């Protein structure tokens, strides 16, 4: 699970990956 | 924020579970 | 804008370009 | 719930501004 | 609805949304 | 065009639908 | 190239990714 | 057309060239 | 992490994610 | 294989990393 | 099929697109 | 590599064939 540099939808597509059904906050 | 931590920076899926619900 | 039909990733796809900046909180329940 | 509403069935994108902060 | 930077797939993932079954043309 | 009003500066959805069909 | 399978967004991204900077027009009809 | 086909069928990336400009 | 249930492009998108700089191979079979 | 097993029924990220290089 | 600039993920998806089924290696 | 051939430069989806297994 390397480091890299995730923004803007890259990254809520991450959070959703990783956090799934449990839901997740995006809070910039 | 998680911005500049995964973002401006870079971060592991590991600090991204600090995110979920 | 149309109607959706939205399930997972594009769900929270639709949610980001929705929300934007204000960010915005995934509750599926 | 809205969020099981769109992949369910179908939503607005003015529903989905209910989950922004 | 605010407003943010979109190129190339991402505008036309925004057009997607935005025109569904309508369809759109995306033209640079 | 449409590149210049949402990725060289920023838009809104309600701009978005000015390219619908 | 392999032949597809492909719905909604995904068609989109196809379309984005074979056209290019041409362009193109989604017509769903 | 050759995009409904694409969804309840299948179709190639060459079908897909006549929908560019 | 929760559990995953990843078709086509979206299980490529999960590849990456996980495997990140160290790339992958997309072997389905 | 794993990657039949993500989409017909389902997976975990541990089990992704097996096709990392 | 003309030429773009394809990185990350736009990358993967791209070459998913075209490999298919045949599958892909993506090694940076 | 892959990303200098179509990430730093830009390549046609012809050269991406070259990555298929
Ligand atoms: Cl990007
Ligand atoms: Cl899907
Ligand atoms: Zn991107
Ligand atoms: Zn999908």
């Amino acid at each position: 699970f390397v480091n890299q540099h995730l923004c803007g939808s890259h990254l809520v597509e991450a959070l959703y990956l990783v956090c799934g059904e449990r839901g997740f906050f995006y809070t910039p | 924020g998680i911005v500049e931590q995964c973002c401006t920076s870079i971060c592991s899926l590991y600090q991204l579970e600090n995110y979920c619900n």
